[PDB]
Parts: structure tokens; sequence; C-alpha cells
């Protein structure tokens, strides 16, 4: 049964490759996401409706 | 004797190590950080325009890069390119087979893709030197049914197929270049990151894999859901993304922490999600449920911001323009609805 | 300056709208059918006969001025939960199943499970099913010689007798009819278990003969549309 | 992260009693429709049994009707199968499967060796 | 005078329910296009608009006339007479064609779906409308019927009642018995298989009562007036019984929308208001 053992070897090598990586704290990632959302906060017409003066759809 | 059992036990030991590593970098949470900020408030949206050109149910409804035109395909055998500003059908194209399940509008406004149960992907043309549209290039290298397609540049496009194998094509010649495998179930959708260097793919094996286009290997793999992954979308920043599954649960994942962030599940809904995408700023998250509604949530406060009624039948596709000026929805009632 | 941009767009819209209406007329004028089965039950042989003429293998035919496009999926994967939702608007599903392959590996139970999963579907709940009973001559050959016994694979078969409203063909032993009607009313029971008041089922005994069969599916689509029209008006 | 395990198995003479316990982890056990499916060496997969969302509906195949009994339990999130008077033809490998979608009765896990909710399995074989 | 003051109340409540329901149904069919995308709905929406026409323009005049006993502002009541019938027979005609299309939708659905086009529905509606109009306006407008609570000449009223009532009710009876026979056949066919699979009359009476309620009201509330339309020319009961009979004949058309508009999806369309 070469197929099963080959699939198992490929899976364990993929897991070994996935295990060799670093991470970061979740609070820093959340803070960066909030910083990005605030930096792009005033450019979201869907967030706050814009007047019909410049709206092309309305 | 039987070293495959030893391989399996060391694989599960590596899995336990990965779980411990993910638990190590999770001292804090997200719901405690999003506090002290103002909520989005009860936003009320009104449907702006409706399109009546289709016979059967719409399935893909891919938007356009110029933020004015759009494309749509249904199970009737027609591909319709619409103008949203004047409510006019720009183009109508008859297809080879009736069944279609995805489109891919090129970022140059020159090409458009299709695909369905025919295991082939057609690429048409829009800069008509003779006026009429014609099939410009066919791609047939997969056995399973096509699920989604997203153009990368003017001469290559990555597709996902039902045979647990996705590929990158080279339509300039007619042969594929890179092949991504690893999923056990058929891959359901994919989403290209704004970096144009890597993309996320979601399948039915309750997983989501981050592939590199130029390398061909799998960088990260997330398994947080418990059912099929129907839709997957990427955050506009490039460090997170969202996924909508078939168990009334949508989840926000990130790439740096290699673990889920927060789930937008609710008690009163039991139906499934079919399409989900982000907004211009990512503060709002729109998801198309299966109970004939569309729920927009606050991506930070984990609370419902608005509910969109309308289509009597199930909504199958949802899209947001690049500039974030309006939203478009497509359901199984032959109706395309553009909201503002 | 928007004079030229408006008139060309308007005339293009009008032309393509007239064309799509003319083609929608034809689309409404025809019908669609989806053929499937448990596998190895003779799909090639029946498509040689039923159609009388690459995942989606399609065959278009016409009888009495109404057209039918039969779609086959004999070039797809094994999992059938994601792609099967595309066939929501199809009016009929021809479920061809073998009735003598119960021993060679409980294929009857597989077909029954497939029928039960299709019948209780969220989106396929409004789609009637046409049912064929293939290889009846093989049933007769296997019960007469003594190749196998249904009682081993179905304990309740011992407490079942042939109904009186049956149509036994002359010159046929009662055991063939007993087994065939047992399969038939097992299918009918697993169909009528749930019920909706929206769709139904129709059994048939064919594919044992190589004669004409297009009349059966024609009459089935006809009275299915008749029943759905009766249900629409609440007069049913 | 979905995960399934099962306890049971042995080489017992024909005419005994065997108990298998399938345990699940990574999802709400009180919402789905568990089922057991087996396959024999040299044959394909054969649907064996299923348990509904609550336990009111019970369905067995023809070959096992009135002999082998099943029962779920949401407290331990485990489902128990009981082989009583094991026939010499039950020398097969068993798997405890789960339907892909909740609240729906459409369940087919007999697919050929590719599934995301089928456990490791257990090789039950009678003695001589 | 307790009887006098409540007759106005009763008739005004009747016409109020009539008009409110008719405006509700036409607003429901004009608000959304998802229901109007089916050719079969054109006949019923034309029926509703014609019933609105008979409700708004002719009935209140007779109502205010009888409550006082006179005809205030009497200079065009004869001209009004055509109005009072121009819709009426039209409504009846609508009913009949309704039945007939259902026949085409049951006997041979294939030929019906292949031949009947949205243009044919408009053609039939136009034919019914012009057959009502030409038989209503042209005769009475010139000289052909000679305090305007007048009589009907023998030369026109009998044949007008024959054409407007007898032939449509006869063809409706024929089509209804035919569809009842075919429904009994289908019920026997499905019940045989049901009884064979489980190993009846409770289902076979529903179709009977359903064809009885849709047709029985029409005859039950349109036959006395139309049959008295023959005795009075050559009579001889009273001048009031004819009035109550035409009142019942108008109440029939007032109430028929509750029967001919209550399908399930359109009931939801009513519910979303
Ligand atoms: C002036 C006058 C005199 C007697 C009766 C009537 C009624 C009018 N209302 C009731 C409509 C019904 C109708 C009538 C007369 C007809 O000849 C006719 O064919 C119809 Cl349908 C009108």
């Amino acid at each position: 049964n070469t197929a099963s053992i080959a699939q198992a070897r490929k899976l364990v090598e993929q897991l070994k490759m996935e295990a060799n990586i670093d991470r970061i704290k979740v609070s820093k990632a959340a803070a960066d996401l909030m910083a990005y959302c605030e930096a792009h906060a005033k450019e979201d017409p869907l967030l706050t409706p814009v007047p019909a003066s410049e709206n092309p759809f309305r | 004797g039987s070293e495959l059992d030893q391989l399996r036990q060391e694989a599960e030991q590596l899995k336990n190590q990965i779980r411990d590593a993910r638990k190590a970098c999770a001292d804090a949470t997200l719901s405690q950080i999003t506090n002290n900020i103002d909520p989005v408030g009860r936003i009320q949206m009104r449907t702006r325009r409706t399109l009546r050109g289709h016979l059967a149910k719409i399935y893909a409804m891919h938007w356009g890069t110029d933020s004015r035109l759009l494309v749509s395909a249904s199970q009737d055998g027609k591909l319709i390119i619409w103008d949203s500003y004047t409510t006019n059908k720009v183009h109508a194209i008859p297809l080879r087979s009736s069944w279609v399940m995805t489109c891919a509008y090129a970022p140059s406004g020159n090409y458009v893709a299709c695909g369905g149960l025919d295991n082939i992907c057609s690429i048409y043309n829009l800069k008509t030197r003779e006026g009429n549209v014609r099939v410009s290039r066919e791609l047939a290298g997969h056995t399973g049914y096509l699920s989604c397609c997203r153009f990368l540049d003017d001469n290559q496009i990555v597709t996902s197929s039902g045979d647990t194998t996705c590929a990158l094509w080279d339509i300039e010649t007619g042969q594929q270049t890179t092949t991504f495998t690893g999923h056990t179930g058929d891959v359901m959708s994919l989403s290209l990151a704004p970096d144009t260097r890597l993309f996320v793919s979601g399948a039915c094996d309750a997983s989501a894999k981050l592939w590199d286009v130029r390398e061909g290997m799998c960088r990260q793999t997330f398994t947080g859901h418990e059912s099929d992954i129907n839709a997957i979308c990427f955050f506009p920043n490039g460090n997170a993304f969202a996924t909508g599954s078939d168990d009334a649960t949508c989840r926000l994942f990130d790439l740096r922490a290699d673990q889920e962030l927060m789930t937008y599940s609710h008690d009163n809904i039991i139906c499934g999600i079919t399409s989900v995408s982000f907004s211009k700023s990512g503060r709002l998250l729109l998801a198309g449920y299966d109970d004939f509604n569309c729920n927009v949530w606050d991506a930070l406060k984990a609370d419902r911001a608005g509910v969109l009624a309308g289509h009597d039948n199930r909504v199958s596709c949802l899209g947001v323009t690049d500039d974030g000026m309006a939203v478009a929805t497509g359901s199984w009632d032959s109706f395309l609805k553009i909201w503002n | 300056d928007q004079r030229n941009e408006e008139k060309a767009q308007r005339e293009a819209n009008k032309k393509i709208e007239k064309q799509l209406q003319k083609d929608k007329q034809v689309y409404r004028a025809t019908h669609r059918l989806l053929l499937l089965g448990a596998g190895e039950s003779g799909k090639s042989t029946i498509v040689k006969q039923m159609r009388i003429l690459t995942g989606i293998f399609e065959t278009k035919f016409q009888v009495d001025k109404v057209n039918f496009h039969m779609f086959d999926v004999g070039a797809q994967r094994d999992e059938r939960r994601k792609w099967i939702q595309c066939f929501n608007d199809v009016t009929a599903i021809i479920f061809v199943v073998a009735s003598s392959s119960y021993n060679m590996t409980n294929r009857l139970q597989e077909a029954l499970n497939l029928f039960k999963s299709i019948w209780n579907n969220r989106w396929l709940r409004t789609i009637s099913v046409i049912l064929f009973l293939n290889k009846q001559d093989l049933l007769a050959e296997k019960v007469l010689a003594g190749k196998s016994k249904i009682e081993d694979y179905f304990p309740e078969f011992a407490r079942y007798t042939t109904p009186e409203d049956a149509t036994p063909e002359p010159g046929e032993d009662p055991r063939v009819t007993r087994a065939k009607y047992f399969i038939r009313d097992e299918f009918l029971r697993i169909s009528t278990a749930s019920g909706d008041g929206r769709h139904y089922c129709y059994p048939h005994f064919t594919c044992s003969v190589d004669t004409e069969n297009i009349r059966r599916v024609f009459n089935d689509c006809r009275d299915i549309i008749q029943r759905m029209h009766l249900r629409q008006y609440e007069l049913l | 992260q979905v995960q399934l395990q099962e306890s049971g198995g042995g080489l017992v003479q024909p005419g005994g009693s065997l108990r298998l316990s399938c345990a699940a982890s990574g999802f709400t056990f009180s919402n789905y429709k568990m089922n057991w499916v087996r396959q024999a060496p040299g044959k394909g997969l054969e649907w064996v049994s299923d348990i509904s969302q609550s336990g009111a509906s019970i369905s067995y195949t023809g070959s096992v009707k009135g002999r082998f009994t099943i029962s779920r339990d949401n407290a331990k999130n485990t489902l128990y199968l009981q082989m009583n008077s094991l026939k010499p033809e039950d020398t097969a490998v068993y798997y405890c499967a789960r339907c892909p979608a909740p609240f729906t009765r459409d369940c087919f896990d007999v697919t050929s060796t590719t599934y995301a909710y089928r456990g490791q399995g257990t090789q039950v074989t009678v003695s001589s | 005078f307790s009887v006098r003051i409540l007759t106005a109340c009763f008739l005004s409540l009747l016409i109020l329910s009539t008009l409110l329901g008719n405006t509700l149904v036409c607003a429901a069919v004009i608000r959304f296009r998802h229901l109007r995308s089916k050719v079969t709905n054109f006949f019923v929406i034309s029926l509703a608009v014609s019933d609105l026409l008979v409700a708004v323009l002719v009935m209140p005049w007779k109502a205010v006339a009888e409550i006082a006993g006179f005809w205030p502002f009497g200079s065009f009541c004869n001209i009004w007479v055509a109005f009072d019938i121009m819709c009426s027979t039209a409504s009846i005609l609508n009913l009949c064609v309704i039945s007939v299309d259902r026949y085409w939708a049951i006997s041979s659905p294939f030929r019906y779906e292949r031949k009947m086009t949205p243009k044919a529905a408009f053609i039939l509606i136009s034919v019914a409308w012009t057959l009502s109009v030409l038989i209503s306006f042209i005769p009475v407008q010139l000289s052909w019927h000679k305090n305007c609570d007048s009589s009907l000449s023998r030369t026109y009223a009998i044949s007008s009642s024959v054409i407007s009532f007898y032939i449509p009710v006869a063809i409706m009876i024929v089509t209804y018995t035919r569809i009842y026979r075919i429904a009994q056949k289908q019920i026997r066919r499905i019940a045989a298989l049901e009884r064979a699979a489980v190993h009846s009359f409770k289902r076979e009476t529903k179709v009977l009562k359903t064809l009885s309620v849709i047709m029985g009201v029409f005859v039950c509330c349109w036959l006395p007036f139309f049959i008295l339309n023959c005795i009075l020319p050559f009579c001889c009961i009273d001048s009031n019984t004819f009035d109550v009979f035409v009142w019942f004949g108008w109440a029939n058309s007032s109430l028929n929308p509750i029967i001919y508009a209550f399908n399930a999806d359109f009931r939801k369309a009513f519910s979303t208001l």
C-alpha cells in the first residue's frame, strides 16, 4: 500500500513545515487592525451615509 | 513493525505542539479590547436599484474594477454584463452549457471568465475588434466541477475545482503552470489578497489554506469551523480575513497569530451562509444567510448592525465595489439588487 | 455631449432585450430532466435506448412537439452534496437502479439511502422522482435457478404477500412478481413516509425489454405537470 | 477542529456480545445526526446504522435488523453500538460518521475513502 | 324609522368593504412585479379592476337613490344605465374566461404552455371588454330602450340576458364538471398507489367542496336577478323584490374577490402590506 504511506508522509511533512514558523500576540494584531480601520474610517460611505450631493447611486 | 502508526503518533504530537503554541500566544482576547469605543449604531439601508434580465437563478454576480459596471451569470446559459449607473444591459453572451457556477471579471475590463459542471473554463473578450463577443481561450485540465475563479492579471487566472486540486493557468499559451493540492474535500471558494502575492482557499473539509502563488506550497492552514466552508473573503488590510460556513457561524481569522479571532454566530438563526465579504473600511461585515435575509454585523463589537429583507428565495451571491460606494446582491429569484 | 452615448446604449439594450425574449420563449418551450442512478445498473445501455442517439453529458430529444434535455453526471466525483443543488429547476429526476445486484453488495440499500437523502432535501423537496426497475429478467433468472434469496438481506420479506391490485404478466411465476413488488412498495413506502403535498413518485417496470420507453417519461412529465397545476389552484 | 475516536474491538468467537463507543470533539454533539458505517476487506463501504438528532428515529439495514442496537448520549457526547450474536460475516472495519449539515436529514457518508467526518475505525473480526 | 336608517348603514358597509378589498388587491398586484410575471394573473387583475370600476361609479348612485326614494340630479341616469351594465356583463365574461384557461391548464398542459402566449391573454381580455362595451353602449345610447327606474323592452333584454349570463354559466358548468371528473380520476390514481404503499374519500371531498364554493356562490347569487329579468317584461311580484335581487347580484361581485384572490403566495403578498 504505497498510496496510504505516501499520503501519510506528505501530511507529516506538511505539518513539520507548518510547525516551523513564529507568531505574535493577539492584542498587537487587534490593535493593528483597529489602527487600520481608524486610518480608513472616514473613507467608508457604507459606514456613515454620504449626502446625495456627490453620491452617484442616489 | 508498522512504522505508519509511529508516523501518525508523531504527527498528532506535532498537532498537540501546534495547539500548545497557539494557546501560548493567546493571553488576551479581542472582546476585551474592542470595549470603550463607540458602536456603529442601528444602520438602516434601502435598496436602490433592481435588475430584471435573468431567467434562472443567479450564481456568481462578480463586480467590476471600474466601480460602475458588473457581470452576472445564471443557470439559464446567459452571461450578462450590466451598467449600474443607467440600469442598462451592456452585453449579453450565450454560453456553451447551461450550468455555470462562477465568473471572474478581469481587472482590466477586457476579459471575463465562467465555469460550471462542464469541467471547463471559458475566457471571452471585451475589446471587440469585430463588434461581437467570442470565446477567446478555453481551459480544460480538471476533472471536478469548477467552484470559483479570480483573475490575477491580464494573462493568468487561478481557479478552484471539485477534484480537491486547484491550479494556476497561463491563457497566453493554454497550459497550466502551478498546482495546489492538499485538501481532502472539494475546494469551495478562494479569495485573492490585496498584496497580489498569496491567496486563501476554503473547502468542504472544514479547513482554510493560505497558498503562495509563486512558491506553490502551503504556508498556513486553519481549522476552526465544524462544517463546510461555503465562502471566504480577505480583509482589505492584508493581515486577516473572514469565512462563512454552513453552520450559521462566521469566523474572523488572522495570519500573524495563526488562530481565529472572533465568531459572529447568533442563536436565533439556524440556516447556513452562502456568501460573505467585507466593506471598504472592514468595520462592517455583510453575510448572506439562507433564510432569505442578509445580515450586516459590526466586525469589532460582534453585534448585529442591520438585517436586509427582500428576495423571497435564497440569496446566493454578495459583492462590494472597490471604492465602497454601494453593495450588490444576487438571489435565486432572477433578481439582482443594488443597495446603497 | 452625452447624445451619442445614450442612443447607442438604448438601441443595444432594446436589441439584446428582444433577442433574449425570443430565446426565453424557446427556453420556456422545452423541458429538462436529470438522469442518475446507483451505478453499474446499465446507464450506457439505457442511454442507447432511452435517448436513441465533460462532466455534463447532455442529450436533447423531442416527442409530440415537446422537447426534453436529459443531463447525465457520469463524469463527476463521488461526493454529491454541493453540485446536486444546481438541479433545483429540473422537472424530473430519472433514478435508474438495478434490482438484481442486491447480493453482488447490498446495492439496493445504497439506492434506498440515496432516495431517502434526495427526498428529504432542503432544495430538492419540490422535485418528483421517476423510478425504473432494471434487469427484471435477471430477477426471474436468479429466483428460478436459486442463485440467492431476498430473505437473507430483508427479514420482513417473509411477512409479505403479493397485492391483489397488481398486474401480473401471463406466464410469470409468483415469486418474480413477489420480489419485484416488494422492491416497488419498499420504494413507495420510503417515498410516502415524509410527503409534502407538492411532489410524488412513479414506479415503472422496464429496461428488462429493449422496446420503446420514451412514452413513459413523456406521460410522466405530462401528469406531473397536471398534478402541479391542480395543486397550484388548490383543486387537487 | 473536528475529531473522532472510538473504543472497542476484539477477536471473539461467533456468539458473543461486543460494545463500541464513538466519542466526538470539536463540535456540538447535541445538534447533528451520527451514524455508523462499515466495510469488509475486499468489498466497498456498507451503510450500517444511524441515530437521529434526538433518538426517536432508529433505522437499521436489513442484514442487522433486530440484532445490533445503537443509542446516543449527549451528556458524554458519545454514541454506543452493540453487536449481539455476531455473525461470522461481520469481520469488517467500522467507522463512526457524521452528517455534514445540521438540522437536515440528508446523510451519505458511504463515499469512497474520502470524508472529513469519518473516524479512524475498528477492525471487528470473529474467531474460529 | 329604525329600519330606514340602518339600510344605509348596511349597504354603505358593504360597498366600503368591497372598495377597500378591491383597492387592497390592486395595490398588492401593482406594488410588486414578481406576481405579475405570470400570464395567469392578468385575467384576475383585470377582473379586480373591472370590479373596482363597478364599485366606484354605479353602485353608490343607486344606493343614494333608494335610501331617499328619489333620483336627485336626474339628467343622465339613462346614460348611467349603460355604465351599470357595461362593467357587469364584463365581470361575468371575465369569470367565464377564467374557468376556460384553467381547463386548458389541466387537460393538455403541453399545448397550453406551447401555444398560450402573453399576447393571447391581452387578446382575450380585449375581446371580452369590447364584447361588453359594444353590447352595452351602442344599443341604449341611440334609441334602443324606451323616475328613470324604467322597464326593459322585450326585444333586447331577453337575448341580452341569454348572451351575458346563460352561455358563460353553461360553459363554466361544462368545464367545471370536466375538471371535476379529471380530478376524481387523478385522486383515484394517487389513492391506489398510496393504499398499496402504506401496506381516499376524505381527500376526494375537498375537491368537490372547492369547486362547489367557487361556482356555487356565482349561481346562487346571480340566478334570481337574471331569471327575474325575464318575468318582469311580461308580468308579478313587486317593485322592491327586483331591487333586493339586483342588490344581491351586486353583492356577489362585491364578495367574489375573497374567493378568487386568496392563493398562498398572494396571501403572503397581502400579509406584507
Ligand atoms: C335598466 C335596467 C333595468 C332592469 C335591470 C337592469 C340590470 C342592471 N344591473 C343590475 C346590471 C345587470 C343587468 C341589468 C339589465 C340587463 O338587461 C342586463 O343584461 C344586466 Cl347584466 C337594468
